[PDB]
């Protein structure tokens, strides 16, 4: 299951 | 920016035996950017019923895709994969060779 | 005995043709198990392997919401990147990322991954320590400074060392009959005359899983690296892979050549020759 907090570059 | 032209392989799922149903595969890989157009051909004519894998990419970030369709090879029918990409001035046609 | 989980994100801008398309695929080892596409009619995370279908609706709703949120995040990222490189609003650009964990036979973390590429060029990567970043250029240093300020690495670390390993171990057990089954290659050598003077010997490996394999030709016991044509390993479409290696040999010297095959599924490495 995926990471839920991908941030903006 | 970086542009990388596709590698193309055309082959069957199982060893080819004339008159026995099989799958015709066109594997396109090593390309960037990801927009690409692929046709499978039978005797020069586009096959309409062609599915493809989900777009993925390799550790060097280049993309790859499998296009495939059911086919029954014969002695005299010819098959091929036709690929267009921004790196190619005209479509590249790769003929199916059952020995490769 | 060692295994990996990886998620792959791709976002591609297309000025004048709508908003940037976002795609995700998930892999365990060489098996794709989940996909998402923002251009789908009703975008949702979808199963692509039987052993993930047993996850419940709460799983699929969370996975779908993550991907829908990522679609917007990557669109903002692409706008930021355009500015960092002083680029026009007219061009199409690509943002890719991959993350996940590698695990050994005992199920323990070997290492984690999270890296990004812009227009096919490495941009920023989490170091193996899961605490610091490597930035490729002064644009990526802007991202680095922002992620250092927000302590992004600490969130990733917590994920990669916990959830990523625990869900990989779950998937490996739920799909053990395929994910933990190595299918050995079926091997044979073919002979293709070129002229009166030479012929090609081609060593085939078919039907194997996982994709990792070694195929080499030797002449008199020495490796013919520079003289071997090796095609990229290719998917058969039934989960398995195919590969071949070929050498051009002088007529009559065929028995000096040996094909050698290493694969996880083989009781013992193989040694093959042309058998007319």
């Amino acid at each position: 299951r995926e990471f839920s907090k991908e941030p903006e570059l | 920016m970086i542009q990388r032209t596709p590698k193309i392989q055309v082959y069957s799922r199982h060893p080819a035996e004339n008159g026995k149903s099989n799958f015709l595969n066109c594997y396109v890989s090593g390309f960037h950017p990801s927009d690409i157009e692929v046709d499978l051909l039978k005797n020069g004519e586009r096959i309409e019923k062609v599915e493809h894998s989900d777009l993925s990419f390799s550790k060097d970030w280049s993309f790859y895709l499998l296009y495939y369709t059911e086919f029954t090879p014969t002695e005299k029918d010819e098959y091929a994969c036709r690929v267009n990409h921004v790196t190619l001035s005209q479509p590249k046609i790769v003929k199916w060779d059952r020995d490769m | 005995g060692s295994h990996s989980m990886r998620y792959f994100h791709t976002s591609v801008s297309r000025p004048g043709r709508g908003e940037p398309r976002f795609i995700t695929v998930g892999y365990v080892d060489d098996t794709l198990f989940v996909r998402f596409d923002s251009d789908a009619t009703s975008p949702r995370k979808e199963p692509r392997a039987p052993w993930i279908e047993q996850e419940g609706p709460e799983y699929w709703d969370r996975e779908t919401q993550i991907s829908k949120t990522n679609t917007q995040t990557y669109r903002e990222s692409l706008r930021n990147l355009r500015g960092y490189y002083n680029q026009s609003e007219a061009g199409s650009h690509t943002l890719q990322s991959m993350y996940g964990c590698d695990v050994g036979p005992d199920g323990r973390l070997l290492r984690g991954h999270n890296q990004y590429a812009y227009d096919g060029k490495d941009y920023i990567a989490l170091n193996e320590d899961l605490r610091s970043w490597t930035a490729a250029d002064t644009a990526a240093q802007i991202t680095q400074r922002k992620w250092e300020a927000a302590r992004v690495a600490e969130q990733l670390r917590a994920y990669l060392e916990g959830e990523c390993v625990e869900w990989l171990r779950r998937y490996l057990e739920n799909g053990k009959e395929t994910l933990q089954r190595a299918d050995p290659p079926k091997t044979h050598v073919t002979h293709h005359p070129i002229s009166d003077h030479e012929a090609t010997l081609r060593c085939w490996a078919l039907g194997f899983y996982p994709a990792e394999i070694t195929l080499t030709w030797q002449r008199d016991g020495e490796d013919q690296t520079q003289d071997t044509e090796l095609v990229e390993t290719r998917p058969a479409g039934d989960r398995t892979f195919q590969k071949w290696a070929a050498v051009v040999v002088p007529s009559g010297e065929e028995q000096r050549y040996t094909c050698h095959v290493q694969h996880e599924g083989l009781p013992k490495p193989l040694t093959l020759r042309w058998e007319p």
